[PDB]
């Protein structure tokens, strides 16, 4: 017998749980901090109170026990955990609200132990007893047990709570273990942290290097505190550990295949791509601290506006700062002037620069002397993340528009013609046309083409509306339609000037999402009787009730009259406003 | 450390071929401690264990049991597991750490990659090949019949005869779970040469052994990949503890630290700032910048990139298993960030035949940096207490054009001359006729030189048709290889900037400069639509050394020879640097 996995052959388990302990009143704000700042690094939190008083928190493990005694509190929680879960994990760690917990260590910990050796394990900081010799964990810094030693507590939980007299809940546990099992707390390390009461958070102390609980947390904000706290440590020891690991490459490339290439700094990150042909170099882009001289506007030059310049500051103050921590003490840096900046995108590697610095050098006695300078700066690609979207079916209900104005009758045949082979054509009826006809203050052959197509395709159906009133507006027109229109029908306002095709209506389709984006693409414009426009909006995908919002915000005459579709979308709307290129869009004048 | 126990087996002839990197490569990393093996013998390179009474013959048959009785004998409770491997393979210390550690080391467990004699249906053996691990209780229940074993051999192979012994003495045979050829990959139905020579495959990222090795050279490259991939793991743990760091400021209600904002992002309103995206096909790509061209085709680092984001969607697609499958992408979207990250949407067409969209994300870790030329900081100071660069030769192909020959000079001349900048003026003339211009040329040329007498511009009277190819050629023959060449133009006015952009862009060997010339259009250093744009196409004014030219072989004096000159660039391997060029500007000519 084979099997796919693993797990079923071996019987493997899976590592950790944690129950987090707390109470009716200390749920809300205690429990979401713990849930907040540990449940994103582990697997499986279980959070265990007495009483349930308002509802659950969302994505909130939330089980209701009982009772609010300390002690029956305790072995309600054991019971439950022996219960549920049970056989399901290899170790269990009960910690109080008031206590935070470091995760990483935490799995560390329980990462660093073997089912052989530690079979019965009662793991938590020791305290005395008050004969035997034996000593309990303190149930503030959290106690790690076993499945095995909890599976042989399972037939003795009833007798240790019937039986004595203890005050503390962790006392009652560890005399109950002590009493079935024998075995006390073990300290290994444990490394437990402990705070005054009243103290302030003090970053980069050595006690946040090693440490897995840290007792007690009174409020969120102390916990929130605690976890930046131990983050920064943590980001510390990676930094080491990328250190570490880039020597040791450094160390062992030179007898590589790759030689230069796996020795190419930075080490570590992927070498850069060597072109085969003219064609497939990588051009720097030249750009001073003032103007950005590859402009897509097509101009030589243009002044570096928005992200370009941001980049460009945030890069030259990255340099500074690491020339001024590589000189210290000797030498502190000054003012710094980009006479030359580069930058390219290498796609395999990562944003890289080359810049040329006019620095001025500062000597500790005061000796001044301008220093020229040249620094590499790489931004490396991290991991690819798939980000949450909403769902968008393939099939959804299309009503593209066309405010088909006076002089445009010539060209409509071509729209229609246009419409009727990406949509009409195929069988299923999931686009419908609503075309309007301004008439200005005599359009028969429209109606009759549109009748044609009606006749030609007894599905489809086509309707025409007469705006008798001047000023075409576009969002004044795009509000009448949406008055006369229901409100969750997906919008494809289409100007006269668009070829319609299948592939651009499916793109439409299926990035158009309600609620969550709008799709303004930029068709394909070519000269004489090409090139991608990108100051025409005409072709757009929204919704009815994202266009009443954005009306709606701009409501909350002059902006009325002088804003495109594309700009109200812009300003008054939370959307994302994607702007792309569609080949399948040729446009001609 | 003392979790761990892997002895590998080795040769006389591979101590310091196979034994050594394998130590310089993953001994390093597997959680304990690793000891070679080899034959007895009548200074190593490496620390070896010789076991007595055994001879380098393959199969390594009873060297194999020699090794696993000194194992028991010498760490039977000092470690509780136990791998036997091979010098030719490959083992990840952190990965076999945590699927150990997810076992019981006192139950009798026999791991390894299963093999499918004397194999009487229903048992098996682990194949010796990917490397087979043995536990602490299958140590102490079979060594004590470890010779009993070797007096009943059946077959030539070692491994069978292994897995045979374990059967026999501790109740165990080989994992049957089909999860064991992924994990101790064999790599054997592919790659027949013997060597991993394809990285980027989900077996060899998901595999824990990878076996055989026998290359150590392309062992060298599978640990620097190994060990890259591990950067590229810990570098997104730091984005994602900025990320977390950023976050639980903002609950605190505390402002956020700089390196805490910009990497740990989770309307533009304006026209002209929405970043706008890039349709991407199979293989085509369109773009809206002026600088590209529409319908490009699909670059070779964008393919590799794109098939790497796929290949590393798939990864963490299937990781619920159910198993995912690609097949192409019908299109995609792009959209670069410079200073936070790539954005594409992409359109796969999955198998389980679903299409599935994929909102992808690449963020920037934290920026490296590095100074090209480091100085001594203590010699700096005690200076600061208390031109001359490389020389630019200037070659300048001729044919007539008196009067654009005297501007040239004349700007030459206000801008080097007097300031005397460190440059040497090289005038190619070519002798149409054999006379005519040439003497009102050479008498202005004499003129020039005596009037600045520290000035070196020197005149090589070129005979023949007009060639470019052949006089930049003569005229740089006559110069060693250690020497800076501009390929300048006649038609061109040029600063001092330009002049420092040219050293400083050229590296001797690496790297060559190909600035996109400004060409004026018909009617200064204005740059405006109007007053001309960057010449994309133009490749003749090259700064490129003389070593480098020799390398790239020069010109073809057959024929367009600045695109071959560039294209055996490329080809040498010398880093072509192309970019805008604010220094110079060419001047309109008919
Ligand atoms: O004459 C020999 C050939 C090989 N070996 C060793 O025996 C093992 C099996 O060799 P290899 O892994 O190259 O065989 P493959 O697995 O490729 O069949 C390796 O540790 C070799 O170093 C040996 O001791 N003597
Ligand atoms: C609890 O944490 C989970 C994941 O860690 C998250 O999805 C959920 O929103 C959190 N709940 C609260 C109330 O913060
Ligand atoms: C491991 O196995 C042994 C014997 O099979 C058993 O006694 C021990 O309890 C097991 N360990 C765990 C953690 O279950
Ligand atoms: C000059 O250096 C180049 C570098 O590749 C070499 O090819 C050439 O032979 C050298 N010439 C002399 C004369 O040393
Ligand atoms: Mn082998
Ligand atoms: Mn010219």
């Amino acid at each position: 017998v084979r099997t796919r996995y693993i797990s079923t052959e071996l019987g493997i388990r899976q590592r950790l749980l944690v129950a987090v302990l707390t109470s009716q009143t200390t749920l809300p704000t205690l429990g979401v901090a713990v849930n907040r700042t540990l449940g994103h690094r582990l697997e499986r939190v279980v959070f265990l109170t007495g009483a349930r008083g308002r509802r659950a928190p969302p994505g909130m493990a939330v089980v209701t026990l009982g009772e609010e005694r300390p002690i029956g509190h305790l072995h309600l929680a054991l019971r439950h955990l022996l219960e549920q879960h049970g056989d399901d994990f290899d170790w269990f760690f009960l910690v109080p609200d008031t206590t935070y917990t470091e995760a990483h260590g935490l799995a560390r910990l329980t990462g660093h132990l073997s089912l052989a050796s530690a079979a019965h394990l009662y793991l938590g900081r020791p305290q005395d007893f008050i004969p035997t010799p034996g000593r309990y964990c303190h149930g503030g810094f959290g106690v790690l047990l076993s499945r095995m030693l909890l599976q042989q507590l399972r037939p003795h939980l009833e007798g240790c709570r019937n039986d004595i007299v203890s005050a503390r809940p962790d006392e009652w546990l560890g005399r109950c273990i002590l009493d079935a099992t024998g075995v006390g707390c073990t300290g290994d390390h444990y490394s437990h942290l402990e705070l005054s009461p009243g103290e302030p958070v003090q970053e980069g102390d050595p006690h946040f290097r090693s440490a897995l609980t840290a007792h007690p947390v009174r409020d969120p904000v102390h916990m929130y505190q605690l976890h930046k706290a131990f983050a920064r440590a943590e980001l510390e020891r990676t930094y080491q550990e990328i250190q570490e690991l880039q020597w040791e490459i450094q160390n062992t490339s030179h007898l590589a295949v790759d030689g230069d290439q796996a020795a190419a700094w930075p080490v570590g990150i992927p070498a850069p791509s060597r072109p085969a042909s003219r064609f497939e170099v990588l051009r720097w882009d030249y750009f001073t601290e003032q103007h950005a001289f590859s402009c897509a506007d097509g101009s030589p030059r243009c002044p570096l506006r928005g992200a370009d310049r941001a980049d460009v500051a945030d890069v030259l103050g990255t340099a500074l700062e690491e020339l001024n921590r590589r000189y210290h003490p000797a030498l502190r840096l000054q003012k710094q002037q980009l006479v030359n900046g580069y930058r390219r995108f290498d796609p395999a590697r990562g944003m890289e620069y080359t810049l040329d610095l006019q620095l001025e050098a500062l000597t500790p006695q005061g000796g001044r002397r301008p220093l020229t300078r040249r620094v590499q700066l790489l931004r490396p690609l991290s991991r690819v993340e798939i980000l949450p979207v909403p769902y968008v079916t393939e099939a959804s209900r299309l009503t593209v528009l066309l405010p088909l104005a006076a002089a445009e009758r010539d060209l409509a045949p071509g729209f229609l013609e246009a419409f009727a082979t990406a949509a009409l054509e195929p069988g299923d009826a999931a686009a419908a046309l609503t075309l309007l006809l301004l008439y200005e203050p005599v359009f028969a052959p429209v109606k009759a083409h549109v009748a044609e197509l009606e006749r030609r395709f007894p599905g489809a159906r086509v309707p025409w509306l007469s705006v008798q009133t001047a000023a075409p507006s576009p969002l004044r027109l795009m509000d009448l339609l949406s008055k006369k229109h229901p409100l969750d029908t997906l919008f494809l306002l289409a100007g006269p000037d668009t070829v319609l095709t299948p592939d651009f209506l499916n793109r439409c389709r299926m990035h158009a999402i309600s609620g969550w984006q709008a799709f303004f693409p930029m068709h394909f414009q070519a000269f004489h009787p090409g090139r991608f426009d990108r100051q025409a909006a005409s072709e757009a995908c929204f919704y009815n009730s994202d266009y009443v919002a954005a009306r709606g915000r701009l409501a909350a005459e002059e902006l009325l009259e002088s804003l495109d579709v594309y700009e109200l979308f812009l300003h008054f709307s939370s959307l994302h406003v994607l702007r792309a290129v569609e080949p399948a869009l040729l446009q001609r004048y | 450390r003392d979790f761990l126990y892997v002895g590998v087996m080795t040769a006389q002839k591979y101590l310091g071929s196979r034994a050594l990197a394998a130590q310089r490569t993953w001994a390093r990393f597997i959680p304990g401690r690793v000891e070679f093996f080899s034959s007895q013998q009548p200074p190593p390179p490496l620390p070896v264990i010789a076991l007595p009474g055994v001879d380098d013959s393959y199969p390594p048959q009873k060297k194999s049991f020699m090794m696993i009785k000194y194992m028991h004998d010498h760490y039977l409770d000092k470690y509780e597991w136990f791998m036997r491997a091979d010098d030719d393979v490959y083992i990840k210390g952190d990965k076999l750490e945590e699927f150990l550690r997810s076992l019981n080391s006192s139950k009798p467990l026999y791991l390894g990659q299963t093999g499918l004699l004397g194999l009487e249906p229903g048992e098996n053996f682990c194949m010796g090949g990917p490397g087979m691990i043995f536990s602490r209780e299958v140590l102490r229940r079979m060594v004590p019949h470890i010779g009993e074993c070797l007096r009943e051999m059946y077959t030539t192979h070692e491994d069978v005869e292994v897995g045979r012994c374990v059967r026999r003495f501790g109740g165990t045979q080989c994992v049957w779970s089909y999860e064991m050829q992924q994990l101790f990959h064999e790599n054997y139905e592919h790659n027949r040469k013997g060597y991993i020579q394809d990285l980027h495959n989900s077996k060899i990222h998901a595999a824990i052994t990878l076996h055989p090795n026998k290359r150590p050279a392309y062992q060298y490259r599978l640990h620097n990949y190994m060990l890259s991939r591990k950067i590229s793991e810990l570098r997104y743990r730091t984005i994602q503890l900025h990320r977390e760091s950023a976050l639980m400021s903002k609950l605190s209600n505390t402002e956020v630290s700089k390196e805490d904002q910009q990497l740990g992002v989770i309307q533009p309103r304006e026209r002209n700032e929405v970043i706008e995206w890039e349709f991407l096909t199979g293989k085509l790509l369109y773009s809206a910048a002026e600088n590209q061209p529409p319908r490009q085709s699909l670059s070779s680092i964008l393919r590799t990139a794109l098939d790497d984001t796929v290949l590393q969607v798939m990864e963490m697609i299937n990781e619920n298993a159910r198993l995912i499958d690609f097949k192409e992408i019908q299109y995609g979207y792009r959209r670069v960030n410079p200073m936070h990250g790539v954005e594409y949407i992409l359109d796969l067409l999955l198998l389980y035949p679903v299409r599935r969209h994929a909102y992808l994300q690449q963020l920037f870790s934290k920026p490296f940096f590095r100074e090209t030329e480091e100085l001594d900081v203590n010699s700096l100071v005690e200076s600061i207490n208390s031109h001359n660069e490389k020389k630019v030769h200037i070659l300048v192909p001729l044919i007539g054009r008196y009067d654009i020959f005297l501007r040239f000079m004349e700007n030459f001349e206000n801008m080097c001359l007097i300031p005397k900048q460190n440059v040497k003026l090289v005038i190619i003339l070519f002798s149409r006729d054999s006379g005519q211009d040439s003497s009102k040329h050479i008498e202005l040329i004499k003129g020039y030189q005596n009037k600045y007498p520290k000035a070196e511009m020197t005149l090589i009277p070129m005979k023949g048709e007009f060639s470019r190819g052949l006089g930049l050629e003569m005229a740089s023959a006559q110069f060693d290889n250690d020497t800076l060449l501009l390929f300048c133009d006649v038609d061109l006015i040029f600063r001092e900037d330009f002049l420092q952009r040219c050293r400083d862009n050229t590296i001797q060997g690496q790297q060559v400069y190909y600035p996109i010339i400004f060409s004026q259009y018909d009617p200064y250093f204005i740059f405006s639509k109007k007053t001309g744009f960057w010449r994309d196409y133009g490749y003749g004014i090259t700064c490129i050394y003389k070593s480098d030219l020799l390398g790239a072989g020069g010109f073809d004096t057959s024929i367009l020879e600045d695109v071959d000159l560039y294209n055996k660039v490329i080809l040498s391997g010398l880093r072509p640097f192309r970019s805008q060029e604010v220094g110079v500007v060419h001047i309109f000519h008919p």
